[PDB]
Parts: structure tokens; C-alpha cells; sequence
DNA sequence: TTTTTTTTTTTTTT
């Protein structure tokens, strides 16, 4: 009944906010935003008054923007000073405008294609002339809600956001792992699915100061520690294994345990668990330690709310709503681990490819992000380059695809950078 | 606007009527038209049973259509053979049926579009979840109605 | 609840009697008077049997005189119920379909009556099991057992269809029986491109099968008075049409499409338009069209204008009835079916194009063989003739002999098989005799 | 408006394997839990079997405990009730009797439930009437262990020996044969029940071949075969068959240019295929189930010889959805088989080849080269292949001549017999 | 990307650095020579309906021919 | 909707 126009201006006010705390959280803030994308009609013009001010430039702080803001009508229709001090309260930092930027661009853009489709259907009763060319129309005026390099762009001229993974390459290409974000690496079996992920959640959880969630429904603690514990160390997991270790493997051994004990990382290794369980945990977590980031090991493991045991790809369809929208309660990146289907082994290029995600097509379409990993030597018994291993980008909304290279030297369970 | 789905009913009509008329006007007709393609539920049904009876083929006149309508529970649903016999009455020839049915088909694509619009704006307000998947059946769903 | 039954239909056979009255020997051959379901329909149709007999013959008269003379003619209804019958059968050239009716409810009547006296025997005579299981078993064939219609035409009658066939031919002037394509020789060896024929035109890429087809097209709709449909899967009408100005005239076509023409140019394509409006041929350039919107279309201008060809620019290029996106070889092996029983439905030649595999380019002969027609074999078997176009000049640089282009024709259950040469000046776009 | 039942039997039944209880062994071979009427002893009986499957055996005590072992002692009556049926009949020593009865009553429900649901479709789908009809022969039918005796062997000994006398006593080809005296020595007919394919590559002679075959049987002996053509018409089929009886050129014959002696020639063409009797149906699309339909009837009235259809993978499914291509015309290929089988007649299928033979050095064909499945090899009693030099050598010596190889038959013997095409004619001639 | 450059600047040519490259729609990753039949009909198709010529770069397999 | 195993017609893999 009651229809209000898609809106976040708390979001707003978090942008706004962000610019008067820092301020070079202006730059990514106009990337991304135009004064336009902004709800409230003040905000409008404060953003505007910021880019003003910036064009000359200033530069932007609250003294300035208040300036800019009396030199036109318009500093008392947009509360007071009073107001503009407010903004500056709204967040403790201005660590990451670039989110809270996202949100109200995405806002914006939903509001335009529902304005632009209500206009659409508005126009098919009156326009009843001209068919063929009021399908055009309806096309292109469609593709016009999204908002290709130039020759001279491109002369510029010859001759992280973001929790922080640790590995270079891919913190470039995607800078964290991003509060909200659902995050799927997906491989064959045995190519390093679980290593990659609990090697992400080392280097999280020893190098920055952030929690993690570890959701294991396959391994035990002890298999996931104890291969932490390899990867921490450079400590031979066959020695390990065995107790068969050389007298600086125990220095090794000893080094490791000391920065793991500090490290922070919550495991649960139930190995059947439903995503209401998984969120209750989680919540739980982050209410008294605050969570950072959660790793699940596996997605169809995952088991299904009840709905009866339903046409199965409906059932993970479902497990794949679900974890999105938990990673956007929590505000947490969320790691989901995926198998894939055996049609890959078929092609003569076994690299995959995002159809290729096993049991539901419903994972490409829910994922901000799709990682696969590729190994050569997995294949090749012989393979030049062996401990090689792609990263391939597949997917992510952010900004840019790609393949990134690793090594993964698998005595280790360790991941390295080149 | 109105809330008055765009439709021509003048326009089914005679369509329906020519077929009763000729029956070599049903050649062109159902190249133009699926039965779909018509408003009124009747004649959905009605240009069915003719379609489903040239398919034997009967062919098709006022006698072996209301035979087939029968044959099925929907003689009664459509109106009478009375509704039958007013659909014959509402023209002079079947000459250019080309011409109304392209009407009616030009009709039945406007209301397809305005309903396909109205259920985007819809699901703008519901499935907040997801934003680049959202413009994704956007374009796809205005596409898959130029057919 | 209701038997089924159909009166609207049963009216319409009695009605179509007193329109006709010949239309009475079709009705009866389908139907006996017990075959009507209402009580007086039946005493009517046996009163116009009765005085058939005679014969008298049958009319709304001669009817109302015979039921008076038994207890009858006030039974049903009066004469003003024989005079409405008169009034209510919308065509009566087919009779044969209501009849068919009236009889179709005659059986499922008398299907669901001896299925309810097998079950109502079933309570009673529970003593002989077997002979009760028999008994239902023929009791039941003992209705699909329906009597007269049944499709196997006897052979005593099509052989006089072939001596009248045979007969009409010998009083034609004679030589070709078809649908001349100018080509003198091609026309020796083949006779037309005859009604319901499947005529498959293959080659390698940019050989000259538009051309041919374009050229057969010409000549047909100029030389002849039949109109030619042309479905365009590749090409546009407009380039269609200016290679046919080009083959008309001889105007190069290089100079043609810069608007670069000589003096005597214009003069060739003036003439050029004015032969080919009086053409009448009908192109549709649609890029994607299925079979059924190709007989669609063609259905409806023989309808208002009659048809004698159909050219589809295409076959590979045609697209699939829903089957989902099948193993492609059954996909095209479907589309050849459709087609050549599009042929045989509109009684009229249709002339597919199609494309080659890269079978024969890998041979030391480059000349095509049947196997060679590319993504399904069942085109072979499909068609009714089909002809390879061959140049040598088309592999050969030097080539000695250029314009030569033979017509290999591979395939046919007419007749003949053979290789037949034609010119090719492909500055022209045209094909000519030798 | 009471169902066939038989109470007083069924009793007798489960009385006596509380009595034997051996006798539960003939009871379960001849019934089924289901089979019983009365809902209690549907459940009793199927304890019977629930403990038999352990085994116990089976008795009244095991047979109680089986029965509270789920909820159902009380439902079946007390143990008062299994009391009563031990004492309801004298021995065990024919179970068999009454198992047969309870049997016999069950049929005649099935029967009467079955009928009355024909009725009740009769009204209802009004849409297709032959099949409809079909369902009916067909539903009444399943109405039996219809698909179930073993025969023994010495009373096969005999029907074959007596057989052997009676083909002794003749009159030695056994067989409708084909006019082709080589082919005839070799397969002497064209056997009753047989499915004969015939398959070649297109435009080799295949449709000629049957024709001329239907010919030679119509006119030269007295049975009536009928033809079903799925991509010729009756009229072209004809034409063929007046060119070939009367040697008339046929492009002559098609054009009308006939010269004075050829009128002649067409003049007893005509006159001797008349008396011919031979039934063609050209419709364009068919099931098997409508070409056995039709055959059945012309049967019925006149009595069949053979049948002939141009071209088995032209024939269409039966409704499993368009399946796997290959099962589609396997199930064809057997659906064939058991008409030739049930209206014992031979059965002649053209089949076309895959074009796996053009890509070979000796262009005559093998069976695995019959188009789109393999079931067709398998499911033929006899497979002849059409092989023509001259149909690939444009100057080919001996041009007339084609082989029949005869590449499979579970009768007898295989080969090769040569034949001579005379194609201007539409003809097949011995050498 | 093409229909929107033309939308607001117009289009002339497309030149593509090479078709077999390109990848295909989802039919699954189909017998191969059948997925770049349909990637050149696609081509095809766009320089049609966008009114413009498509210059798509080909690799050759093994003075070249067609069949190469 | 998907994942699995089978048979058998096509094309194109240096
Ligand atoms: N050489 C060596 N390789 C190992 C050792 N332990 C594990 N690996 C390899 O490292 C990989 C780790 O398993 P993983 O890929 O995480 O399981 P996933 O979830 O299917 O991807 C496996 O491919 C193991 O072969 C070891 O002790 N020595
Ligand atoms: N000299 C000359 N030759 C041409 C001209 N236009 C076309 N041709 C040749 O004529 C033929 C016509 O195309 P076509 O063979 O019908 O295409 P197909 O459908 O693949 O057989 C081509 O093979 C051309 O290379 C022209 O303007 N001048
Ligand atoms: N010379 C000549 N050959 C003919 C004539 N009529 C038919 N043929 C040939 O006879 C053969 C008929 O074969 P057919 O059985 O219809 O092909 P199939 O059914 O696929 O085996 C073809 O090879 C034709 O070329 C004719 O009048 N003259
Ligand atoms: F081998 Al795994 F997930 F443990 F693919
Ligand atoms: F030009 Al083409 F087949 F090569 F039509
Ligand atoms: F071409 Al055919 F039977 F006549 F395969
Ligand atoms: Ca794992
Ligand atoms: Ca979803
Ligand atoms: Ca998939
Ligand atoms: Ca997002
Ligand atoms: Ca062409
Ligand atoms: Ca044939
Ligand atoms: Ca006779």
C-alpha cells in the first residue's frame, strides 16, 4: 500500500559525515556519487557546495563548506551550522565512505529504474501510435539506468578498503574483502579450496586485529589448526603429522604456536549446521568480540531450513539468499567455499568457468564476488612451473575482473605471494 | 494514463467474425495471432478451438467450431452458439484481415509491455537485495517482449 | 450425465440433402439412420435412404411425401422442422465433415454402451471367468470394428486418376511438364521443377547459389506468368533485386552500385524496371523465420494471388520448432521435413539452398557428392533432386574454360541423373545458356 | 451394485495355512495381499508373508505376534478372529481351490472397474476417438497374468514334426515369394512373421525394389499386400508400377509423349494391375499403432499377405516424449517386429544408411551402417542390403547390374545375389 | 557496449582482435565448432542491425583458402 | 533444476 522511494540517508549522512573528518574521502565520494544520488534535498545541496569548494580547491572542511554554503541562499535551508556539525558526529572515523558511498548510489540508481519503468508503462496507454519504435524507446531508455576508454583518457601518458587477504596481487585487484559482500571460491576437488580460505584467515586474523569466523563442516579443528600451524611456520606437514620433526622444526613449531594463540580465530566444526544456526553464532560473536570476517567450508555442506526436501537446486538457491543477506546483516565480508560440477574435465581448458558452480545457478547470480582457482601440476604430473596457482576473478561488482598467480607450496598447506 | 489496458475489441471481433465468414481468412489471422494475443478470455478460447480444428482439418465453419467448443467444457463459457452467431453478423467481408489482426496484435504487445513495466517497478520496492541482478532481468524482460 | 452427440452437426448433414441432393451418397456411405442420436433425425435420414432406393430422387418433397406415407411426418416435427434443416447447414460442398461428426459420436455412444454392459456383466455372470475375458476382448474390437472410412486408396481407382493424368499431358503441346527455368538443357534433363517436388541447390560458399536461384526466380516470373516467393535469410531485398536488374539488363554490377553508368547503362536499366514490375515476384527478407511462418506466408498469398515457386535463400539458416536447442542434426533433419512437405501441401516446387561441409575441399575432385550437404544427411534423402554447382575457376586461377559452371545433378526420382553446363558471368550476376 | 467377492474362500485360504503351512506357498503364488476383498484379511495375509520372509514360519502364534508387531491385531478382530479361521475349514489339502477362487473374483472387480472407467471416459475426452479406442482393446487386455506355463518339449517334437510333413507334402518355396528366382532360393519368401529390412544409400533403388517386389507377389500370386507410403504419393507409386509391368519408358510415361506401341504396352499394364489388389496408404505421417490399426482391418475382410512401408525411420513415436532419437526408433523397430509377429505376415521396412559407408574404400554397406539405431540389426529377421556399381562409377562396367547382399538372416544362410535394374523402366529383372 | 556508443556518439566501424576469442553463450560449452557458428551468426547479426561494418580478425588452423 | 550414463550423426582437431 504505503510505497516510500528507495532511500538510505543514514548512509547519506555517513558520507557527508566522512568529508568533514578527513577529507580526502572527498575523492572516492565523487567516483562514485553525484549530488544528484543523494534523498534529501539538503544533502543535495551539501555535496554539491563540497565539489565546489573542491573545484577551486579550498579545500573541504567545515569552515570552507559553511562558507560556500552562505555565499549562495542557501547555508539556512539546510539546518543550521548546527546541522553540519551534526554530520561530523554522524561516525566515529571517516574510514570507509567509499561503503556507506555505494549504498546511496545504489539507492539512487533502484529509484531511477523505477521511475523510469513507471514512466514506461504510463506511456503504454497513451502512445498507442507507434509500436515498434515505443519498444526502442523502452530498450534504450532501460540501458540509460547505468551510469570503454577514450583514446586521450587513455593518454595519461607514455613512457585497500578492505579487510586485507595479505596476498598483494588480489588486495589490488579487489582491496579487502568488503563489509557486506558475499565472496565464493569455488575449485575442483583437492585443488586447494580450504587452504587458500584458511590461509585468508591467518593473515586476517594474526596481521590485522579482526575476528574470524571459521564454519568447518568437513575438517575437524584439530586437521584446520594443524594445518595453520604448517603454513605459519614453514613446517613440513608430513614431519608434523608424524612427530617426526628435525630440532628447528620444534623452534619452527614454537614460533607458531605463539602467534596463533593471539591470533583470534572462532571455529566450529559441527558437521551439520543451517544457516540460522550459523547467523545465531555469528551474532552471538559479534556482540561481545565484534566479528571481522566469516569463512564457511563449505556451501552445499550447508543444510536447508525446512521447505521439505525440496527440488534441491531450490534448497542451495535458498542457502545462497541466505548467506547473502546474513553477510549484509552482520556487515562482514562472508567466504563461501563451492564445489564444482565435473562437466570442467570434459573441456580440453580446464579452467572453469562461473556456470560451472556445482548443484545451483542461483550462486553466480547472489555472489558480489566469484573466485576460482586453477593449478596446472593439477593436472599435468609433469607440468613446468609447478607450485603456480591462478586465481581467477571471475566475478566481482566492485570494479575489475582478472586472473591473479600464487604459489601454493602444498607441504607448507601454504599460499605465497610471487 | 487510464487503467484501461490497451485493447480494440471492435477489432477481435472481426477478426473472429471473418473466419466464420471465409474460413481462408484464418490463414492469415493465426500467422498474425496467437490466441493469447486476444483481451476477452472468450475469444482466447474460441480462436483455440478454431486453430485446434483447422489442425484435423474440419475446416473450420460456425458448425464443426461450436463442435469442438463442445467437445471441450467451454460451449457454455463463451456465450452461447448466440455469441457464436453475433461474431458471423459483425462484418460485411474478410477482406484485409491482415490489417485487424495486426491491430489486435499491436494491442496485445502494448498491455504485455505495461505489464512487464508495472511488475519491474513492483519488485523495485520488494527484492532490495540484490541491485546489478535486478537490472539484469530488467533488460532481459524488455527484450523478450519484441516477438 | 449427456451422451455425446452433436445436433448442430446432425442438422447440417440432413440440411446439406435438401440443399445438393448428391450430397446424400457421400452421407451414407459414412453413416447408417442409427448413427443420429435424436429419435426423429434417424427416421428422416432413413426416409431420404428409402426413397433413394427408387429413386426418386431426394428433395424436401419427394422426403415429406415418403414420411407421410408411413405414420411419420407429424413424429418429427412438422415440414416446418424439414424446412428449417434446409436453413441451417452453412456449406454443403462439405458434408462430409458433419457426417463424419455425427458418425465419430455414433461410436463413442456405442463405445461407452458396451462398456457399461461388460461391467454390468461382470456382478452377474460370475461363473466362466476365461470365457467372460474373451467375451470383452472381441466385444471390444467388435467397435473399433466401424464400417466404411478407413484411408487405403484401392488401386482400381487411382489407376484411372493416372490415365486421366496421363491423358491431360499428351493433349499439351508437350516437352516440359513443369516450371520452366530457361535453361534449356537444365530443362531437358529434369522437365521443370514439378509440383511437390524438393529441389536442393548446394555449393561452397560464394560458388553462385543465390545467383542460380535468383536467375531461376527471373526467369520464372517474366518469362512465365506464375508469381515466385523468395525467403531471404542473408541478403536484403534491395541487393536482391539489383542483381536481378543487373541479370536483366547486363549492366556490370560494379558501376551499378557506385551509380557510376554509362549512357547506354540507363538505357538497360530502364528497360530492366520496366520488365521486372509486370514481374510479380514476393520477397521476404526476414532474417529469422521458422518453417511454419514460411508456409504461413506462402499459404496465404496462393490464397489471393496463387503460388508456383518457393525460394528459400537459406536451409541451415531457417531456425528450429521448439524441441529445445536438440542434437542440431535432428533440428535441421525436422526443418527438410517441413519443407518438403511444405511442397507437397501447396503443390508447388520449392527450391532450398544449402550449404556444403568442408567435406569435398579436402578431396582431390573437388566436385560435390550427396554425402557432402552439410549438417544433416537427411536432406539427401529428403529431396526430390538435388544439384550441385561446380566451377573449376572457383579453385583454379588460370583455369582454363572461366565462365563454365556445372550443374552436377546428383540426385533424382523423376528421372535422369547427370552433369548438365551453364555460363556464369558473374559481372553480371547472371547465368546464361551455351 | 455388490462387488464380486468370495468371503467364505478367502477364509478357507488363510484357514488353511494356519492348518498346513505349507500351503502358503501355493497361496502366494497364486495371490496377492491385494487380491483379498475383506480389508482384514488383506492385512492377516500379508503378515503371512511378512513372517515367511524371515523365515519363522509361519502358524498362529507367529503370525499374532507379526500382526501386534504393528497396529494391527486389534483392527483384523481379536486372536479370536484368527481362531475362528483355523477352524472354518477341514484341511489345508487345496488351499489351491479356494486361492482360485478368491483370484477369480479379483479379476472380475478389476474387469468391472476398468469398464466402468472406459465409460467414464467416453464422456469426457471427446478430443481423440482413435485413441482412444486403442486404450479401450488395450486396457482389457491388461486385465490378466496375460504376460504370465512353460510349453514342453515333447509336444513341440510334434506340432515341428507333423509341421515338416505337411511342407513335405507340398510343393517345395515356403515362403511368399518375390518373383526374383535367386533371392527366392536363397530366403524362399518372405516368411510369415518375418520383419525384412531393406536399406541402401538415397536414389539406389530402394522404394523400386519393394515396389517391384509388391508387384510380383499382387499379380503373380493371389495374396493382397499393402504398401504404406510416407514420401511418395499413391499416383507416383503407380507410375512406377504401370512403367515396370508393361515396360513403358517412364520419362514417356510422365510426359505423355507415348509412342503407338507404348499406349498398347500401358492397355494391359493397366488391365492386369487391377485385379491386383494391392492397398496403398500414402498418408505423410504415421504411428505404428495406425499402420497395425489398418492392417488389422484389411485383414479382417480380405486377409493380408504382406506389408510394405516406405521407410521406417519416416514412421513416428508414440508419445514417450521426444526422446533420446536412438530409443525413439528402437522402439519402433520392435513395435514393427510384433506387428509382423501378430498378424503373421512378413513385414518389409526400407531403412535408410548413415553416411559412416561414404567414407569408406568398398562402398557396400555393413549393418552397422543402418541410419539412427542399432536395435534395427538386432530387432531384423532378415537385413538385404541394395549395392550399385554404377551408382558411383559414372562410367562403370556392367551398369544394369545390382547386388542384393544378403547380409544378415536367422533362417538361413547368407550371400550375395545379383539382380539387373533397368532404371528407365522403374525395373528389376532376373538375370 | 556498441548499441550505447552509438546511442549518444554514433558508430562507424567495430573492429574485433579476434573472433575465436570471444566467448560463447550459455548452450553449455557445446561441441566447439558449433559454439563459434554461433559467435560469427551473433557478428553477423550485430554489424547488421546496428547498420555498420564489423571487421572480425580469424585465426587460421595448421596462400591460405577459405576452408583454412 | 541438475547430475548422471548411454548410442549415434555431425564438424572440425595437424
Ligand atoms: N606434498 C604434500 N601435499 C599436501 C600435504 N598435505 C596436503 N597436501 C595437498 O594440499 C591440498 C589441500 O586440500 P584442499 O585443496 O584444501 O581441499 P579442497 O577443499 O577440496 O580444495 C590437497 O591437494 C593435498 O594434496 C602434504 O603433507 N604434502
Ligand atoms: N566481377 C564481379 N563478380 C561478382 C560481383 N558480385 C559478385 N560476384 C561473384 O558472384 C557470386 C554471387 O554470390 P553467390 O555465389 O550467389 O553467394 P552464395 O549464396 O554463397 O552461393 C559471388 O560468388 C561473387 O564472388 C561483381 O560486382 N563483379
Ligand atoms: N534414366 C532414368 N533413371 C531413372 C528414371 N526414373 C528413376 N530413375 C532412377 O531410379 C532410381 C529410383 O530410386 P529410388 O528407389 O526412388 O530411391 P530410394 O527409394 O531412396 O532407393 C533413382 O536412382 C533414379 O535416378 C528415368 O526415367 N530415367
Ligand atoms: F577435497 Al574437498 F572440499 F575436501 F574438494
Ligand atoms: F555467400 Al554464401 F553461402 F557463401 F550465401
Ligand atoms: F531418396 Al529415397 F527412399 F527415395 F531415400
Ligand atoms: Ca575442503
Ligand atoms: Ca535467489
Ligand atoms: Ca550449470
Ligand atoms: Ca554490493
Ligand atoms: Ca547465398
Ligand atoms: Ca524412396
Ligand atoms: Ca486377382
Amino acid at each position: 500500500s504505503e510505497r516510500i522511494p528507495p532511500q538510505s540517508i543514514e548512509a547519506e549522512q555517513a558520507v557527508l559525515g566522512a568529508v568533514f573528518l578527513d577529507p580526502a574521502a572527498l575523492v572516492p565520494a565523487s567516483e562514485i556519487l553525484i549530488p544528484e544520488d543523494f534523498y534529501r534535498a539538503a544533502h543535495q545541496k551539501i555535496f554539491h557546495a563540497m565539489l565546489r569548494v573542491a573545484d577551486r580547491g579550498e579545500p573541504v572542511d567545515l569552515v570552507t563548506v559553511t562558507a560556500e554554503l552562505a555565499a549562495s541562499e542557501q547555508l539556512e535551508e539546510i539546518g543550521g551550522v548546527s546541522y553540519l556539525s551534526e554530520l561530523a558526529d554522524a561516525v566515529p572515523t571517516a574510514a570507509n565512505v567509499e561503503y556507506y558511498a555505494r549504498i546511496v548510489e545504489e539507492k539512487s540508481v533502484l529509484r531511477r529504474l523505477i521511475r523510469t519503468a513507471t514512466s514506461i508503462a504510463q506511456d503504454g496507454y497513451t502512445r498507442e501510435d507507434e509500436i515498434d519504435v515505443l519498444l526502442d524507446e523502452a530498450d534504450r531508455k532501460i540501458m540509460e539506468v547505468s551510469q570503454f576508454k577514450n583514446i586521450k583518457d587513455i593518454l595519461v601518458q607514455t613512457y585497500i578498503t578492505g579487510i586485507p587477504t595479505g596476498f598483494t596481487e588480489l588486495d589490488r585487484m579487489t582491496s579487502g574483502f568488503q563489509r557486506s559482500d558475499l565472496i565464493i571460491v569455488a575449485a575442483r576437488p583437492s585443488v586447494g579450496k580450504t587452504a587458500f580460505a584458511l590461509n585468508i584467515a591467518q593473515n586476517v586474523a594474526t596481521k590485522t586485529n579482526e575476528n574470524v569466523a571459521i564454519f568447518s563442516l568437513e575438517m575437524s579443528a584439530q586437521q584446520l589448526v594443524m594445518r595453520m600451524l604448517c603454513a605459519e611456520g614453514n613446517i613440513n606437514a608430513q614431519n608434523l603429522r608424524t612427530g617426526k620433526l628435525t630440532p628447528e622444526d620444534w623452534g619452527k613449531l614454537t614460533m607458531a604456536m605463539g602467534s596463533l594463540s593471539n591470533a583470534g580465530i572462532y571455529i566450529d566444526d559441527t558437521p551439520s549446521i543451517r544457516v540460522s544456526d550459523i547467523r545465531a553464532k555469528c551474532r552471538r560473536l559479534k556482540q561481545e568480540s565484534g566479528l571481522g570476517m566469516i569463512v564457511i567450508d563449505y556451501l552445499q555442506l550447508i543444510q536447508g531450513s525446512g521447505r521439505s526436501k525440496e527440488n534441491r537446486q531450490q534448497e542451495v538457491s535458498e542457502i545462497s539468499r541466505s548467506l547473502k543477506a546474513l553477510a549484509r546483516e552482520l556487515e562482514v565480508p562472508v567466504i563461501a567455499l563451492s564445489q564444482l560440477s565435473r562437466s570442467v574435465e570434459q573441456r580440453q581448458d580446464k579452467r572453469p568457468m562461473m556456470s560451472d558452480i556445482r548443484e545451483s545457478g542461483s550462486i553466480e547470480q547472489d555472489a558480489d564476488i566469484v573466485a576460482f582457482l586453477y593449478r596446472d601440476d593439477y593436472y599435468n604430473k609433469d607440468s613446468e612451473n609447478k607450485n603456480i596457482i591462478e586465481i581467477i576473478i571471475a566475478k566481482q561488482r566492485n570494479g575489475p575482473v582478472g586472473t591473479v598467480q600464487l604459489a601454493f607450496i602444498k607441504e607448507y598447506n601454504k599460499f605465497v605471494n610471487l | 494514463s487510464e487503467r484501461i489496458p490497451p485493447q480494440s475489441i471492435e477489432a477481435e471481433q472481426a477478426v473472429l467474425g471473418a473466419v466464420f465468414l471465409d474460413p481462408a481468412a484464418l490463414v492469415p489471422a493465426s500467422e498474425i495471432l496467437i490466441p493469447e494475443d486476444f483481451y476477452r478470455a472468450a475469444h482466447q478460447k474460441i480462436f483455440h478451438a478454431m486453430l485446434r480444428v483447422a489442425d484435423r482439418g474440419e475446416p473450420v465453419d460456425l458448425v464443426t467450431v461450436t463442435a469442438e467448443l463442445a467437445a471441450s467444457e467451454q460451449l457454455e463459457e463463451i456465450g452461447g452458439v448466440s455469441y457464436l452467431s453475433e461474431l458471423a453478423d459483425a462484418v460485411p467481408t474478410a477482406a484485409n484481415v491482415e490489417y485487424y489482426a495486426r491491430i489486435v496484435e499491436e494491442k496485445s504487445v502494448l498491455r504485455r509491455l505495461i505489464r512487464t513495466a508495472t511488475s519491474i517497478a513492483q519488485d523495485g520496492y520488494t527484492r532490495e537485495d540484490e541491485i546489478d541482478v535486478l537490472l539484469d532481468e530488467a533488460d532481459r524482460k524488455i527484450m523478450e517482449v519484441s516477438q
